[PDB]
């Protein structure tokens, strides 16, 4: 995955082979082991979804989040879509209606 | 010939020395206008024009998203913040989400978590206004000069002969305009697009290159995401959190999603709409009438100089008989005499040789000077039997034609239509400016109304005993003491010798 | 029908005779009924003379 | 992992370690490399999730699935609890309210 | 001594020849019964006792799950199945999901998708019917033997003479009971459990070690899983996925959810609901009142036939004064002489010595034979300034009192509130069978209702004088021709010559 | 009031002698309302004899 | 699978143990390699389920069909029955009601 | 004997001199024949026959397929074709799929797709109609000879004397028949099966070796396949679509199935339905009546010249009695003395010796010479006590009985029912041909309405006084001026003659 | 019940002496409801003549 920093903060282009596995990278104050368990994690798009990942002390196991990084919090970000089409999922399924006349 | 086969078919004839006449044209109809001296003329509205419409407002049924982000605070913490709120382009919710040590940070209590997400436009629909100012109506205007009647010349491209046919463009900017027939004269034409199809309570919609329309009380009441009309390569847009549906919030994310195509949806709700089409950025419509003044004044004939034809005349086919009563006839001449006047009488019997109809087309004519011409004419034979006769001498034809109905019937439904259409007349069909064109009006009226009655039953037209018994009816009314019995009788006294006095 | 527009057209074609015979045989009847049936018996014979 | 065999269908008993990893085990076909990419996987307690997950051909992408292999289609089965303290996640916030009175 | 410290406190007074009299009793108030030879007695209800309730339904707020399965096939394969789901323990719900090449099958159709789990209630609350024949009242039964009046002896214990108070539990069974006072005598009641809150739109609701009251209407209107009503340890739920939370789909599965503790939500709904208390099974209702009979037959007094007091008598404090204008008066007597009457008199001036009222404590007497004793008394002062006088000889000992009011007003007041209980006793009041207690039956309320007022008015109870302006009115309207002068009049007379003929 | 309260208990205590009076004093009035006077004259009278 | 022609056309009897696997024959034109997706194949009996499938170019991947050849367009056929009991399926459960009276 | 246990049982008593008598026979009843000099007849109707029934129409529940085959083509190959659509045995339907490259051919447009299948009928239930010309009525006749009465020959197999009963099948073809009783004559009947169930609007449904009886305008409304009654190995069915459920929609082909057995659907819709018998192919009925005329010409007595009984008679058991106040006898001989007439007679008082009732048996007899033999009879009592004695001598034995009711409450129930019959006998019932026939039906009618009162009423049947009040009535009517006084007299005075002239 | 069923009888089975009997007992009476007495008196008497 690629490590980048823009105005100190931290930015984790991660493609879609690298899910399910940690990376280690450097900070200013040490390396940094961070684990990324993205479910919904898709192809290199247009669409990406980003989200900040907060640090965590070890004793406490995670808990409904798949990302989590030792050194400090870090905005991980990646694409969402289907088969490197151009196409995002878009499955919602509303079908809102609208007044007949 | 434009007005031969036409279901809603009407006639009007105005006064000898009237120039002016006012007609009504609906737009599955026609008009014919016929005169002592001058040539028949047919007008029929094609199409209304609308252009130039201004945009109102814009919807969007498909859209996309792009860059979706989140950020999430948990108690002791305040408000989430994001650099893309301030942004016009990008669309975020708010939320309470219950957080722990689970999900970051010590105290057990819910925060606040904000998400936002670009909007995209991929595609979209439009709807247009109409403006008075706008419409622009189309009137054709064929002439009767006893053209062969052959329907092979559609289209604006050729054989059309330019004396014969006129196109007139009917504009709010300009209503009056001047037709030229060439050899036939000038008229001229004064046109109110009033009492049309109400357009403060419709809106033109464009979707996916075609056309309908719709209410005003129902084009605000959809729920979709719009913007007004305004000329830019970026555009805000609002509501569009009705196109984005987004997920239920988790731990300290949120995966917003975007709703398909809903062309489906407007296809659906639209099924009880009126469509129309439409060429590049104009809009045609089928609906609504017009009133209208003309003014011969420059009008003649063409052959009215011409010498009879001593030729041969021989008809074409067994003359054919439409819906109004009137019998067309095709006819062929053969012999080299030019441009002659068609003899052409309607009798009883053949022995008789007395005019007992008219004719609808004036001064029937040839127009080439071939060996073996062709040509046309429309008339109207009398209730009853008839003899049409063709010619002179020894080789003049003869031909049988019978008509049902009863003279009394057709002149009470005439008198009933030219009721209702001076009643579709309401304005503008008198003037009350400078006085000597009042007694104009109701005399153009009175005749307008009652000339067709007034021709069909009065005997044969000798314009000499209606005068005489015009003015024994006065007398009568004169020599009377009673109330409600002089009036009337003078009234009806003055009307008669009023239409006898106009053209019969 | 067949015989109303003959006789109609005929009344329309002259008018001045068809008054006068009218006119004529109105003056001929006992009752108001009979000076009727008079004057529409003049209409009827009056296309043909025979 | 355990692989089992009840009544000629393979259930493969998956704890939390191997989650995210392939697998080799023989059917009666032969040998069978089937890989998990289980997301809500949880520890081993008796709230356990099973579904069969479907053979396919190596020339497709997986989509909307999380579990496959290549000899038969294989059930999988797994635990789903927090810390392995005998409690579920019930985190759905559903809220149900009813009428006062 | 019970009924002293009550706000709502009543009197009740029946004839002196009438054993027999009826009462109301509310839950909280008290009611005070007094006589002419017979000693005053003091009854209260307690507390509403519920017990051997039935079951009818029971609700389940917290559940787990547990071993989720699911199964999908996708077209032309039919409905997906599974074993589990002729299990009555495990609940599933089918759908159908999109399928394509990526989920193993090539055809693209919507599949059928089903997913079953199991359903275990952990948590659960319950609701009972409370039937008429289930109810049992308690009421305890005090007597004036002008106790001590120490509130040393809260609980049941001790130090409560078994012949001074009593308990009785009233119920449907038998509500004809003999209470035993001991030295007293014994008494009969025969308490019938009408009018009062109704039970058949009222269930108990059991939840987390307490209790509420609900509405039956309601209490079937809940959304959640229940039961049908018989007991067995596992029971087959109904309407069990309104706590169980599918996802939306998934291309393979579905994985199901629980719903937390809804612990919350019911104690906020029943914010607005009745509480009560509970010991083991059984459960107490603070609401409801009671219709009782008392017969009267055995009961005397205990001191009527000692000797008086030749000893000191003095006061212990200053007398206290309750709300209904009743004075307690505290003495000490010294000296050894046993059980003996307490000569007190209440009168207008220390040299008058007349009694001027009457005392709500019959027969006041000292209990023990000590040197140094003490007792209490409860009289009722006439209205304005008193004198009470304690003993004889030089040693009597005098105190002055004083109460506001008007005689006229409290039997006003007196009266209104015997006509609001007669008013209250609408059934059970009087008895159409055999004959001889009719009379019987209308001269008891009548006294009920007027002899308040009647020991109010006429004058200082004399006897004599009563009857004489009794005869005397009797007299002067049977001397009387006109209408509904005389009846009335007589009506009044007899009614003066029987109130005068009972006690006063 | 105050004083209300206790010629109300002194009717209360012997009224035959307060009636006497009353009777006494009804016949020895001018007029209706003189005799109400001379009445509740009596009445306030009554307690103290003085 | 066997093979035949009646009539220019080419028949495959395919039994149930041949299902989800491909399979080689000849035609005029050379050799055919024709694979066969049946999901809901079944064994040998008179209910007999018979589809031409279609040939295609490789160059393009298939949308919605389960047989596939490449010289010509080949029948396929193949029974549907339960554990060859001579017994449809025919599970439609569509109960049909009759009026009362 | 056989119309002794019936609950709807009748007597009809034909003029004395009257041969010919018409009757009504139910199917769940009993008639009784009785005459002067002819022995009594009991006709009974068994069971309607209905045999040879044509076929209507068949249907099939339970349907097989096999062979199912499809073809499809995409946009610019027109509509798709199959060799199997021109056979009567193979159903297909069209549709329209969209295809694209991934289906084999590259327009991306909609194709055409057909599918059809076999369709083999395993189980079938049938339809049959109900003609008049093949229903046959089976009607059993017995004839009371004194028989032992025992039952237990319940078959026809034997202990049925040929003499004693007799059957006898009223058929369409023929309704006129001749019955033979061996000793005791000839009979004729003619029977008219009409005014019955309506076989006009009733379809007999055969299913599962079991029947039913079904509504013709409901017989058609069922949505099932169905084909007419052809005689062949393989027929033609029509609107078996509703039996072939196919699938949606897919690019190459269509799998249709078939639904399961209906059989569950046709009993619960048949819940409602009449329920019959059948036996191999014919049907049995147990609805409907029928109208006979019967002809007793060549029918005797049988023991008529016999002598009298000088043995010893004795009672079997203590005389029973039927709901219709009919006392049957069961008598013991004893003595040898052959076949001997039984003399009995029933009184008032055992030495008043006269005849007060009628015997329902007439000419009671002694069949057989044994030594110790047994006979029974029936008689009718008359009401109130009565005595019977049987034998003469000394060794006459006597026996009480006694019977409630009133002799006018039974002539008017008798009344009524003969007015119903006469009723139900609309048509058939006089003749208007040759004359001598129509007073003869009328005074036949007249006899069988009102014979059962003349003889309950009019005294002791002397035959004597009767005749002197018909002629004093008679001449009451004659000397009476006043209208509506004479025609009714002089009518019942006839009717009175005419009835004491008949069989008393 | 028990008598009425007896004396019908006995009124059925001669009907002659019975006629002669009411006959004779209806002139006999001064009124119309007298002589309905007087009749039905001897319709009781009918069956026993002691
Ligand atoms: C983060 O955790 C890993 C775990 O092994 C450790 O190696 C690394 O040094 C940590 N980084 C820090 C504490 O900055
Ligand atoms: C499944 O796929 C793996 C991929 O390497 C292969 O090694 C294995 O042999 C396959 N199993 C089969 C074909 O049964
Ligand atoms: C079908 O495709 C296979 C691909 O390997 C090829 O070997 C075979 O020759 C093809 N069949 C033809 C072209 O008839």
């Amino acid at each position: 995955v690629e490590v980048t920093k823009k105005g100190d903060t931290y930015y984790m282009f991660a493609d879609k082979k690298d899910a399910g596995k940690v990376v280690t990278f450097e900070t200013e104050s040490g390396p940094n082991r961070c684990s990324i368990q993205a479910m919904d994690i898709g192809h290199m798009c247009p669409a990406t979804m980003s989200y900040e990942c907060p640090v965590l002390e070890p004793q406490y196991e995670p808990e409904d989040v798949d990302c989590w990084c030792n050194s400090t919090a870090a905005w991980i970000v990646y694409g969402t879509c289907t088969h490197k089409t151009t196409g995002e999922t878009r499955r919602s399924r509303r079908s809102i209606t609208l007044p007949s006349h | 010939i434009r007005c031969i086969g036409i279901g809603n078919r009407d006639f009007i004839e105005g006064m000898s020395g009237g120039t002016w006449v006012d007609i009504v044209l609906e737009h599955g109809g026609c008009v014919t206008v016929m005169s002592n001296n001058k040539p028949t003329l047919d007008f029929e509205l094609v199409t209304t024009t609308a252009s130039n419409m201004a945009e109102v407002r814009s919807y969007c049924y498909e859209a996309n998203i792009s860059e979706m982000a989140s950020d999430s605070r948990c108690p002791t913490q305040g408000e989430a913040y994001l650099d893309k709120m301030a942004d016009s382009q990008f669309v975020c919710k708010r939320g309470y989400v219950d957080r722990g040590w689970g999900n970051g940070c010590g105290l057990f209590g819910k925060g606040s978590i904000v998400t936002c997400a670009k909007f995209t436009c991929v595609k979209k629909l439009t709807g247009k206004s109409i403006q008075p100012e706008n419409l622009e109506y189309r009137v054709l205007v064929s002439v009767h000069a006893s053209q062969h009647g052959g329907m092979i010349n559609n289209d604006t491209n050729h054989q059309h002969d330019k004396e014969n046919r006129a196109r007139i463009d009917i504009t709010a900017s300009a209503p009056r305009v001047e037709v030229e027939l060439g050899s036939f004269g000038s008229i001229s034409m004064e046109c109110e697009p009033r009492s049309g199809l109400n357009f403060g309570d419709l809106y033109y919609l464009t979707m996916n290159n075609k056309h309908w329309l719709v209410n005003r009380d129902w084009f605000h009441d959809l729920s979709l995401p719009w913007h007004t009309g305004a000329t830019s390569n970026n555009h805000h847009w609002n509501n569009k959190e009705a196109l984005v549906e987004f997920r239920e919030a988790h731990a300290k994310k949120q995966t917003a999603v975007v709703l398909g195509s809903q062309e489906g949806a407007v296809h659906a709700a639209l099924a009880g709409a009126l469509e129309a089409e439409s060429d590049g950025h104009k809009a045609t419509i089928y609906s609504g009438h017009l009133k209208c003044r003309l003014k011969l004044d420059k009008l003649r004939l063409k052959g009215m100089s011409y010498a009879l034809c001593t030729g041969a005349f021989t008809f074409a086919r067994t003359p054919s008989e439409t819906i109004h009563g009137t019998a067309t006839v095709e006819l062929q001449y053969a012999g080299e005499d030019g441009p002659c006047k068609v003899p052409i009488v309607i009798t009883s019997d053949t022995n008789s040789m007395a005019s007992t109809g008219r004719l609808i087309t004036a001064n029937p004519v040839v127009t080439e000077s071939g060996a073996n011409s062709k040509m046309m004419v429309e008339i109207d034979p009398p209730f009853g039997d008839s003899y049409i006769i063709v010619g002179t001498g020894t080789t003049k034809i003869t031909h049988h034609w019978h008509r049902a109905g009863s003279s009394i019937g057709r002149a009470f439904e005439a008198t009933m239509r030219g009721a209702k259409r001076m009643a579709v007349l309401g304005d503008t069909a008198w003037d009350f400016g400078s006085v000597g064109g009042m007694f104009n009006s109701v005399g153009k009226f009175v005749h307008q109304v009652f000339g067709s009655a007034f021709k069909a039953l009065f005997g044969g037209m000798s314009w000499f005993t209606q005068l005489l018994i015009g003015f024994l009816l006065i007398w009568m009314g004169l020599n009377a003491r009673g109330g409600t019995v002089a009036m009337s009788f003078m009234g009806i006294g003055a009307m008669l010798i009023f239409l006898a006095t106009s053209v019969s």
